[PDB]
């Protein structure tokens, strides 16, 4: 170069990556819990129907179809990688 | 947004070139271990709570508000019924007393 020069970045990839493989366990297994304070857990499939109240939806409709659900979510997550890497 | 934890009010101040908003926020604290279950099957048909969780402390099943401990006996007033206990997964059993039987009015 001509006297210009590109400094390096503090975080690096990996920490970055590590912050955010916290986030992940953490919503998993706490909910919003650890966003206000304690990290409290709870199952995973009470927490899903607490959302589903948040959403006015009646919690029985998510324990009378939990198989479904977590298929739909399943087929879901799988197509987003494909559409990502087809998406020019 | 308004500081970290759940919200309740906040209050401004001036400053020379700026605002300084003083938010004052609940926290909670002292948490403790419980086993629960999604649903209770009683003669035959399942139970749900109306607000808050099924809370068992070993021995005794119990509705509780979700974000602080407060038991109460489990009864037709804080649960709502749907259906027959044969599809939902982890149902428990346990006795959900009517207060109006006792009266018998
Ligand atoms: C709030 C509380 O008591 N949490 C406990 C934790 O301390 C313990 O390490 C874990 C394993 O038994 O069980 C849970
Ligand atoms: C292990 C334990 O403490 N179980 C309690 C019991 O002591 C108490 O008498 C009962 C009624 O409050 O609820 C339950
Ligand atoms: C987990 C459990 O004990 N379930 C039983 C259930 O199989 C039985 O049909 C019912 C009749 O008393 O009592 C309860």
């Amino acid at each position: 170069f001509n006297g210009l020069t590109v400094l390096p970045p503090l975080l690096t990839d990996e920490m970055i990556a590590q912050y955010t493989s916290a986030l992940l366990a953490g919503t998993i297994t706490s909910g919003w819990t650890f966003g206000a304070g304690p990290a409290l857990q709870i199952p995973f499939p009470m927490q899903m129907a607490y959302r589903f109240n948040g959403i006015g939806v009646t919690q029985n409709v998510l324990y009378e179809n939990q198989k479904l659900i977590a298929n739909q979510f399943n087929s879901a997550i799988g197509k987003i990688q494909d559409s990502l890497s087809s998406t020019p | 947004f308004c500081g970290k934890g759940y919200h309740l009010m906040s209050f401004p101040q001036s400053a020379p070139h700026g605002v300084v908003f003083l938010h004052v926020t609940y926290v909670p604290a002292q948490e403790k271990n419980f086993t629960t279950a999604p649903a209770i099957c009683h003669d035959g048909k399942a139970h749900f709570p109306r607000e808050g969780v099924f809370v068992s402390n070993g021995t005794h099943w119990f509705v509780t508000q979700r974000n602080f401990y407060e038991p109460q006996i489990i009864t037709t007033d804080n649960t709502f019924v749907s259906g027959n206990c044969d599809v939902v997964i982890g149902i428990v059993n346990n006795t959900v007393y009517d207060p109006l039987q006792p009266e018998l009015d």
